[PDB]
């Protein structure tokens, strides 16, 4: 692909073919000539080395370089170790519609309500503020309503109230340590930049409140939206399954 | 017991 | 596959040595082959010459000025137009080698920063069909002769 | 004293006699770049080892060489404060003199041959500040000393090897400085083996053969040869009585005449001195004793030369026969008592399996596939030749050090004397005669500063020089050839170009704080090329040793991964001429300790006795008591008054210039303030600079030195002060008759930072004062009249309040942010590009589609923004547009096009625009643009506006300067009378046509005419110049057109949730701004400003806190009637025996300084500064103690304990139980929230496998990581599971139809097959596996 | 060291005393970051190997398994029976020790309340339908894993089981790496499979490997418990009443004699001095 600044980058296997190509090509060149064949058994190493080096680099020798000086990423290395296509693309992600923040401590909350901030909370539901501008028709258009986003009428922040009204949301802490690493709460908008918790749950994340970054996430479906309410909400675990007493102890 | 094919060419 | 070509090509007739003769040929069958392969991109023959005659001299413009090269008596040694300089030299690069370690350590490469400017923004599928949906409703209220004509056309 | 210790006094609590002052504090870093570049005539360090020990080089050929004869540095092209804007390494060029010299092979010495010596420019080397930063590519950065292991040798004892026995392991390991290594290891069988570079092992007299030796001449040197004599009838032998040492009698051990030992007894004390008082040598023994023992020397036959034996082997009952039937009595042996003196090597005579000289330099040829050329030229190479190899004669001085040799001198070769040597000790520790080292005593570790190091690789850079001097010598032509054109200029800065920007140790700078920077100049690190690495790290590499003390800090690192790796220098350390550490002590002489200073070695801490800092020294005389309390040899002990030699110098001595700020660290635990001398390094300047309270008197000496404040070369009177310069009048005994004697001093105005903080400065001068030497001159962006000012003061309480300070989480009023007291500033960068695409080249004007007036408010007409606008996320800076490319659309639009008569575009928007959350003022723009294209209208007005920048600051350098030579004009005129009626009424100019004289004033027309010209000469030049870098262009990149970039600046208030700490290290997020009603408030009426947890302090064990903040209840203690007393504005009588009485206070103060000898105006200027309050100095051990802190309390008036009552704002009642309340320093830290939310619907992709990127700067989401994916399995939750791995990541046919489907109003759920599994079917496809699906 | 703290924290620390107490700081500082790596690589190879079990049935019907004991063993009541068993079922009809008095037809939840009956009884023995005895394919049943802790009933059907087990088995690992016999009270003595023999002294000698002590309330329950080797002598009896405050074994521990159960003189045959062994006599009394 061509760069941002006017160059181009390749991955490394759009070299190593070109050496397996080139030296199929020294091959059948070489064969209606008919070279002693202390120079033909020669030919036939160096494609046992590059069949081996599309396969695997660091295997069956001194692995073969590219200009860096470091070795080349084989075929073998896309499905090795934790670098590879299963632990950092197939089982763990990216997801879109998500978020972080330093978290803080609001006491004046009761037990499943949890702080949300403003203009973190207006990219977090873009989705959902566009189909209820349609649905009233306060919005002509797709494209008005993202040329009203900017205008900030205070009937957008009414129909984010509308909006954010029971609509569960997760809240998270990596690392997760046990079954209690991630819960669902109800938000509560506030006007600040952090995320306001209840004290009672610090004990269960084993979070203390020192600059943590702790991550926000929203379920789309009408399924999750009911699941978030039938599992996760914090009150319907208050018994933390390592043992029979409560997590929500005065800590 | 080498393996490196540049020995393997000289020798 | 220069020396085979060599051998059917000696002639002991013109009597002087064999090493001379010899090592005009697979020189010569070195540098095609560093032309045309062992490079990313197949740049031509032509343009590898003049490199060669541009990056020579650019060391001596170091050593006569004493001081880095401008580009503008540059054009004056190397007897072409300056654009044509300025032509020359945004070839002169290689790829970066997209699992490069960009980061500090081994966090990240540079093939999990690069942007795709190909698909769409989605936003934007959500316009194609609104617009197709108004244009039905007004062809609907069209006359029924014409409607069938900017259908087709 | 000095005028600013005038201003501002600072009371201290100092009772150990502060006896040697603390040095600059640069010492490692300034000192070693000037041994690179200054000229070292023989003793070579820096740049001349790089030469000689290259130059000359001889030709390949053999018939010529060339000679260095001397380098020289040119005058850098550049200056400092425009490399930081254009982005260019400031460097000089390399320049140096060499001559070729041609031998003829003709003539014995044909030095008659073409000498043409020129002088040639090869490679640009990077220079260092005065402060020790360099710039690279514009940007400032620090070169990190390294820590690594010193060359020599290694002896060592691994342990847990051989655990079927335990067996001990004794092998050795000599360590080079540059090239191949030699190891010496043992094996459970007892046999000497040799590893060379970690290969297959090979047994130890492999290169006692390769190293042009037989048996005999090996075996010599370690057995002694045991003689033995069969006088024609018996065999007899000879004896030291101390060789049958502790051994069996096989035999009637026996005198001639005196039967000493009987059979099968033991020979003790008695026995051996019954060889010794007769003295018995013939013993007379039975044949069968030499069984038991071996042959050392081969024996021949007189007769044909064959022998009965060979050397090494067992002999038996015919040997001996047969020997003595050829004819031989004499017999030589060895010696064998396993226990003392014992055989190891013998037993490896035979299992080496070479018996001559070449076959085993066949072997370690072999050892490194497929001759005798090869096999003596390549172990020539390893250890004797002076090109791969170097010993480096610091390497020399331990390796005779350890063998306990005899000179320091010598060479970077190996002798094969010394191999064999190290040897014999390694089999003498077998054994148990000596022992081996260790690994944390640092006289085998080094540092290895810049300079140093920056020879190391500039060597490796003539190697690349090496490789062509001989190729265009040998085969080219000789004479016709000058010598500048076969040496390449490009590669040898290439390779020192490697050095200085892609290293781990070329680390970014860190400016966001003074202390921030001059911890990370005293940094010593241990990764990087030939150290050690963070994974293959140990624990016992972590740990630290005793030997630390005084020279490497103990609490200044970080907690994370490299807890054990990133250690600092202390205070007082420095580095040695060879590269040891250092530490001073005092020498005690007879009990009297002496004002004699010595800096100790590493090694030479272990032979002596040292007292530490807390001994009572009585007067001049000596310790009180009679049990120091010192230590020795690694060990802590108690020992007599007589026998102490050595003591500490200050107190200070364990702790760096982090942590030795930190008040009160005597009564803290080790794991508090490790955090709290870090957590000081992320300040960042607040927009008010105020003084701390309680300091450690350092702040002198850690602001003056660290250059980030002006300092005074030369005392006197200040003329003039400006906001943008200020000048001063040197008094005119220092002035040198050369100078006109003013001095110009810029100050350096609001520009980036790296880790985009404010820099400013600030003249804390004013119009008409003196100013002494050396001191301050203007105030720095945390400084403070030359003092350290990090945060703020403020008044702190210490209750429980609504659960807002629940865990760790501290509290604010309104006050803190109405008096601005925690505001930064911050300035960030933005920049566009134009280019020429394949399509059409870009370019930038205001005349953008798809915008309103509102957007098209506020630009020129050349879409940049005016210099001073206010600005907001969504707006534009740079108007750019691009030609867009022909590409036809679905055909809904076309004929939409066809309705309204939609006019297309050939211009497509790709501006800048502000990033959003960013709100400011724009302050500064610039212009880059090549040279040829046509200077735009911004390029050359702004260049018109920088030429009348430039051209009226550097005239006014010649409007003073000059005006002192302007004034001797009229000297010379004195004598011979001034024509008074003649000189003022007509002006300056006709000064030459007056009345004149004889050759005592027509020299004086030669004065006039000439410094009319040549000081006409001086300035035209730098004005030319200045106008020449100006109205060039630019040397840019390719595919660059033009380049503007546009600084704006931010200021940032505090949010709830700015991270905060104190001065322990606790932390704190600031949970809620309150209005100052219900805050807590005291009996008199005013409020307290912060609130935080009182449940810390027992858990953390930092009763340091606690101390601290009563002495800020005391230090407003003082400051208060100061402040009675000035408003109310009594007298100055009254105030002058206030201050002596208050700060004249403590039973056994160290400092004495009386008001009686200021002036009365000093003391109204010392009554100035107080106002705010007393600070207090305490140093790190040497502290102040809680009776004394109760006296001072009682002057202001104030309750003993410092526990006062308190009202509630919300209640109005008294509260249950007093409350300590008192001043206390606090700080901020750089996370602030503007950093840290950031969050993400929908935005860019991935290219491979399209998913989300990741960062703010490119508006990415979060990791959802597989610690989470097994979270949700105990939950169960399985339709949450799904978009997570189907629709929120990857189906490009499955997200989209969320999109439509949420603005529809249906949360509908549909799942596909992600992208990444289908990358991991054609991966598997392409590896020959055939990967495919059945159906149901 | 010889010498630690002596002073305060309010009165000064001395120099070399604040030197060494820093490394009790950066010895366990590094610590935790090391063990935090090992153990979450721990944690990932336990969900490995426990991942494949759902609970696929409700009763599998499978016949007894393990029977369940305290773990009070050397000291004092550690576990109570009743904690263990809470939240299990009963792998049979289990009594009451008035004999033939069952409380369950072969299958009850043990919940806390039924853990009263236990409770005013003497029991300390009972029979627990385990995980190891169920046998259903592909997965374990409700009624062999029993009471879902989490939320405080049986387990529904189809909640995951491999995850939950090995959550919480990872998450403590971080803080987790930092003669003469005396009874406390009396007792009765109950002790079985022995094999002992009266002494020339007329007490209870151990001559078998397999006995250890238990010591038993009034009614049968144990509250200590201690192992005896091989070897040892008492001055006690078993089946009887000891006092309290009470040393019943004394022996030497540090010899492993080799003492006689058979009775009859000893003769020096079958070992010859100079053949099979030496002599070396006592020096001091000759015997
Ligand atoms: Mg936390
Ligand atoms: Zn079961």
């Amino acid at each position: 692909v061509p760069l941002d600044g006017g160059r181009f980058a390749t991955s490394d296997l759009n070299d190593l073919y070109r050496r397996v190509i080139n030296r199929n090509n020294r091959l059948k060149r070489l064969l209606d000539l008919a070279a002693p064949d202390i120079i033909v058994r020669n030919e036939k190493r160096m494609l046992q080395e590059a069949v081996d080096a599309l396969l695997d680099n660091g295997r069956r020798g001194r692995a073969i370089t590219g200009s860096n000086k470091r070795p080349l990423k084989s075929l073998a290395d896309m499905i090795k170790g934790k670098q590879g296509r299963f632990r950092q693309n197939l089982l763990g992600k990216r997801v879109d519609y998500s978020g972080r923040s330093v978290i803080t401590v609001g006491p004046y909350l009761r037990l499943h309500q949890c702080g949300l901030p403003k203009k973190m909370a207006l990219e977090l539901f873009k989705p959902f503020i566009y189909g209820k501008l349609e649905l009233r028709g306060l919005a002509t258009t797709i494209k008005a309503a993202k040329k009203m986003v900017e205008r900030e009428e205070a009937v957008v922040w009414d129909i984010l109230d509308e909006v954010i009204r029971e609509h569960p949301v997760l809240l998270n802490r990596a690392p997760t340590l046990h079954r209690l690493g991630i819960q669902a709460f109800e938000p509560v908008l506030i006007e600040g930049k952090a995320i306001q918790l209840h004290p009672l749950v610090c004990a269960a994340y084993n979070a203390d409140f020192d600059g943590d970054q702790m991550a926000v996430h929203v379920p789309l479906t009408l399924e999750a939206q009911l699941e978030a309410r039938a599992l996760m909400m914090s009150t319907n675990n208050i018994l933390s399954p390592a043992n029979g007493e409560p997590i929500i102890v005065p800590s | 017991r080498t393996t490196d094919p540049v020995r393997m060419y000289m020798r | 596959i220069g020396l085979m070509k060599a051998v059917d090509k000696f002639e002991y007739r013109r009597g002087y040595k064999f090493s001379t003769y010899a090592t005009w040929w697979i020189r010569q069958a070195i540098t095609r082959s560093i032309a045309d392969q062992a490079r990313t991109i197949r740049i031509p023959v032509h343009m590898i010459e003049t490199i060669n005659k541009l990056n020579r001299i650019s060391r001596q413009m170091l050593q006569e000025m004493g001081r880095e090269p401008t580009p503008e008596e540059l054009a004056e040694r190397m007897l072409m137009p300056e654009d044509k300089i300025r032509k020359v030299l945004k070839i002169a690069k290689e790829p970066i080698s997209m699992e490069t370690p960009i980061g500090d350590d081994e966090d990240s490469h540079l093939g999990d920063f690069i942007e795709d400017t190909t698909l769409e923004l989605p936003l934007d599928s959500a316009t194609t069909e609104s617009l197709r949906a108004a244009t039905h409703d007004v062809l609907a209220g069209l006359t029924a002769r014409e409607a069938k004509v900017l259908r087709m056309r | 004293y000095s005028y600013t210790e005038k201003k501002r006094i600072r009371k201290d609590f100092g009772k150990r006699p502060q006896v040697l002052d603390v040095p600059y504090l640069l010492s490692i870093q300034l000192d070693s770049f000037q041994k690179f570049i200054e000229q070292d005539p023989e003793g070579q360090y820096g740049l001349e080892a790089a030469f000689r020990s290259v130059f000359p080089i001889q030709s390949y050929s053999g018939n010529s060489e060339l000679q260095y004869v001397s380098y020289r540095l040119g005058e850098p092209v550049f200056d400092v404060q425009e490399c930081q804007i254009r982005g260019v390494t400031y460097s000089a060029p390399l320049r140096v003199k060499l001559r070729l010299v041609i031998y003829e092979r003709e003539a014995p010495e044909g030095t008659v041959k073409d000498i043409k010596e020129q002088e040639v420019y090869m490679g640009e080397i990077p220079l260092m500040t005065d402060n020790g930063t360099f710039v690279i590519n514009g940007t400032e950065r620090v070169i990190v000393s390294q820590l690594h292991r010193s060359p020599g040798v290694f002896f060592d004892s691994d342990k847990g090897k051989t655990h079927s026995s335990g067996k001990v392991l004794y092998n050795a390991r000599i360590i080079p400085y540059r090239g191949s290594w030699l190891d010496f290891e043992f094996d459970p069988k007892d046999n000497l083996f040799v590893r060379i570079d970690r290969r297959r092992k090979l047994p130890a007299t492999i290169i006692l053969r390769a190293l042009n030796y037989t048996t005999e001449q090996i075996l010599d040197l370690f057995f002694e040869k045991v003689i033995f004599e069969i006088r024609d009838n018996k065999l007899q032998m000879e004896l030291v009585p101390e060789r049958l040492r502790g051994e069996t009698a096989s035999f009637d051990i026996e005198a001639n005449g005196k039967v000493y030992v009987e059979k099968g007894r033991r020979i003790t004390a008695r026995h051996i001195r019954q060889l010794e008082k007769d003295d018995v040598k013939l013993i007379e023994v039975p044949v069968e004793y030499i069984a038991g023992k071996v042959v050392a020397k081969d024996y021949i036959d007189e007769s044909t030369g064959e022998l009965i034996c060979a050397a090494n082997m067992e002999l038996s009952l015919d040997l001996l026969a047969k020997l003595s039937q050829s004819g031989h009595k004499r017999i030589e042996t060895l010696f064998t008592n396993d226990l003392d003196h014992g055989p190891y090597i013998s037993e490896t005579l035979r299992v080496d399996p070479t018996n001559d000289r070449l076959s085993a330099l066949v072997e370690i040829y072999r050892m490194m596939g497929e001759t005798r050329e090869a096999a003596e030229s390549l172990f020539e190479n390893l250890f004797f030749s002076e090109d791969r190899y170097d010993l480096s004669a610091v390497g020399r001085m331990k390796f005779n050090r350890s063998l306990l040799r005899e000179e320091i001198e010598g060479s970077g070769i190996l002798s094969k004397d010394d191999i064999i040597d190290v040897m014999k000790k390694l089999i003498d520790i077998r054994n148990g005669k000596g022992e081996v080292d260790d690994i944390d005593h640092l006289g085998n570790r080094r540092i290895r500063s810049v300079g140093e190091m920056a020879e190391n690789q500039f060597r490796v850079g003539l190697v690349r020089v090496e490789r062509a001097v001989k190729e265009r010598l040998s085969l080219g032509d000789l004479d016709t050839l000058m010598p500048q054109d076969m040496i390449n200029a490009k590669p040898i800065s290439a390779a020192v170009k490697e050095f200085f920007g892609s290293s781990q140790l070329s680390q970014f700078m860190v400016q966001n704080n003074p202390l921030s920077e001059i911890t990370h100049k005293r940094r010593i690190s241990a990764l990087g090329p030939g150290g050690l690495t963070r994974e293959r790290a140990g624990f016992e590499v972590r740990d630290v040793h005793p030997t630390h003390y005084g020279r490497v800090c103990p609490i200044e690192t970080p907690e994370g991964p490299n807890i054990g790796l990133i250690n600092s220098l202390s205070v007082y350390a420095q580095t040695n001429e060879y590269g040891f550490l250092e530490t001073p002590y005092r020498k005690v002489t007879d009990g009297v300790v002496t004002d004699e200073i010595h800096y100790l070695s590493a090694i030479e801490e272990g032979n002596y006795v040292i007292a530490q800092a807390n001994s009572n020294l009585d007067e001049e005389g000596h310790f009180v008591e009679d049990l120091v309390t010192c230590r020795s040899k690694g060990e802590s002990s108690l020992f007599s008054r007589d026998q102490v030699d050595y003591m500490d110098v200050s107190t200070q001595q364990v702790v760096s210039v982090g942590a030795s700020l930190i008040p009160f660290l005597e009564h803290d635990d080790a794991n508090r303030a490790l955090m709290g001398a870090n957590m000081q390094r992320q300040a960042v300047p607040t927009l008010r600079a105020d003084k701390p309270l309680v300091g450690t008197g350092m702040e002198r000496a850690v602001a003056v030195d660290s250059g980030v404040t002006a300092v005074a070369k030369r005392g006197g009177v200040v003329q003039y002060v400006d906001a943008s310069r200020i000048v001063i009048k040197v008094n005119e005994d220092e002035m040198y008759p050369g100078e006109a004697g003013i001095d110009i001093y810029n100050l350096t105005k609001y520009t980036r930072s790296n880790q985009n903080t404010c820099i400013n400065q600030m003249p804390c001068v004013s119009l008409g004062e003196p100013v002494e030497r050396g001191d301050v001159l203007a105030d720095g962006p945390s400084t403070d009249l030359g003092e350290l000012a990090l945060g703020q003061n403020m008044r702190v309480a210490f209750m429980p309040w609504n659960g807002y300070n629940f865990e760790d989480s501290i509290l604010v009023s309104e006050r803190v942010v109405q008096e601005d007291r925690f505001t930064t500033i911050h300035i960030q960068e933005l920049a566009c590009v134009s280019r020429d695409t394949k399509l059409g080249p870009e370019e930038i004007t205001a005349d953008i589609p798809n915008v309103g007036e509102a957007a098209l408010s506020k630009l020129d007409e050349s879409g940049i923004v005016y210099i001073g606008a206010e600005v907001t996320g969504g707006d534009i800076l740079v108007g750019k547009v691009t030609p867009k490319g022909e590409t036809q659309l679905t055909p809904e639009e076309k004929l939409l096009r066809a309705i309204f008569g939609e006019k297309a575009s050939d211009v497509k928007d790709s501006s800048l625009r502000v990033p959003n959350g960013v709100s400011g003022t724009v302050i500064d723009v610039q212009v880059f643009t090549r040279d040829g294209v046509e200077k735009d209208k911004r390029a050359l007005e702004i260049e018109e506006m920088q030429l009348k920048q430039a051209k009226k600051d550097l005239s006014e350098e010649l409007q003073i300067l000059e005006a002192g030579l302007f004034s001797r004009i009229r000297a010379v005129l004195v004598a011979g009378g001034v024509e008074a009626e003649k000189l003022d009424k007509l002006p300056r100019d006709r000064w030459l046509e007056l009345g004149l004289t004889d050759e005592e004033k027509q020299n004086q027309l030669e004065q006039l005419a000439e410094q009319y010209d040549e000081l006409k000469h001086e300035f035209e030049k730098k004005l030319e110049a200045k106008r020449r870098k100006i109205t060039q262009g630019d040397d840019l990149a390719p595919g660059v057109l033009k380049i503007v970039k546009v600084y704006l600046a931010v200021k940032r208030r505090i949010q709830p949730g700015d991270k905060m700490a104190g001065r322990h290290g606790n932390k704190g997020v600031i949970s809620k701004i309150n209005p100052i009603e219900d805050m807590p408030y005291d009996e008199n009426g005013t409020p307290v400003d912060i609130v935080l947890n009182p449940l810390g302090v027992p858990s953390r064990m930092n009763i340091g806190q606690i101390l601290e903040t009563h002495l800020g209840m005391a230090a407003k203690g003082i400051g208060d009637k100061i402040n009675a007393m000035l408003k109310q504005q009594q007298e100055v009588a009254k105030l002058r025996e206030f201050i002596q009485r208050a700060y004249d206070l403590g039973a056994d103060v160290r400092q004495k300084v009386d008001l009686s000898t200021f002036s009365d105006e000093e003391v109204m200027r010392l009554a100035e500064n107080l106002r705010k309050g007393m600070p207090i100095a305490t140093p790190v051990f040497d502290g102040a103690k809680e009776a004394e802190i109760k006296e001072l309390l009682k002057l202001g008036d104030l309750p003993t304990s410092g526990q006062i009552r308190l009202y509630d704002g919300r209640t109005g009642e008294q509260f249950e139980r007093p409350v300590t309340v008192g001043y206390m320093y606090m700080l901020k830290l750089n996370h602030l929230v503007d950093d840290k939310m950031h969050a993400r619907s929908t935005g860019s992709y991935s290219l491979v496998t399209q998913q989300p990127l990741g960062g703010k700067a490119q508006f990415g989401g979060q990791r959802f990581g597989e610690m989470e994916v097994w979270a949700l399995e105990a939950y169960g939750a399985a339709y949450t599971l799904q978009e997570m791995l189907t629709v929120k990541s990857d189906d490009v046919n499955g997200r989209t139809k969320m999109y439509k489907n949420i603005v529809d109003g249906n949360h509908q759920m549909e799942p596909g097959m992600p992208e990444s599994f289908n990358v991991l079917l054609k991966e598997i496809r392409s590896l020959g596996i055939n990967i495919e699906l059945e159906d149901e | 060291i010889e010498t630690p703290i002596t002073a305060n924290f309010r009165e000064g620390l001395n120099v070399l005393q604040y030197f060494i107490s820093t490394h009790g700081a950066r010895k366990g500082l590094a610590d935790t970051a090391l063990k935090t790596a090992n153990s979450g690589y721990l944690t990932r190879r336990l969900v490995d190997v426990a991942q494949d079990l759902v609970v696929t049935e409700d009763d599998c019907g499978t016949h007894e398994g393990i029977m369940m004991t305290p773990v009070i063993e050397g000291g004092d009541v550690k576990e109570p029976l009743r904690d263990r068993v809470l939240g299990r079922v009963t792998a049979e009809d289990v009594l009451k020790p008035g004999t033939a008095d069952i409380l369950v037809p072969r299958n009850t939840l043990l919940h806390e309340q039924w853990c009263d009956l236990l409770e005013e009884n003497s029991v300390d023995a009972v029979k627990v339908r385990s995980v190891v005895s169920c046998d259903t394919d592909f997965g374990v049943c409700a009624h062999c894993y029993g009471r879902d802790l989490a939320r405080g009933h049986i387990i529904n059907k189809g909640e995951a089981i491999g995850v939950i087990a090995a959550q919480s088995i990872g998450e403590p690992g971080t803080q987790l790496t930092m003669s003469s016999i005396q009874v406390k009270n009396k007792g009765s003595i109950k002790l079985s499979n022995v094999k002992s023999v009266v002494n020339s002294s007329g007490k209870l000698v151990i001559t078998s490997r397999n006995t250890e002590l238990k010591l038993i309330d009034e009614f049968g329950r144990t509250k200590e418990s201690y192992k005896v080797p091989y070897g040892a002598v008492l001055a006690k009896g078993d089946g009887e009443q000891v006092a309290g405050g009470e040393t019943v074994a004394n022996w030497d521990p540090h010899t492993m004699p080799v003492i006689t159960e058979v009775s009859g003189f000893v003769r020096f045959t079958d070992m010859i001095d100079g053949q099979t062994i030496t002599r070396q006599t006592d020096e001091l009394t000759g015997l």
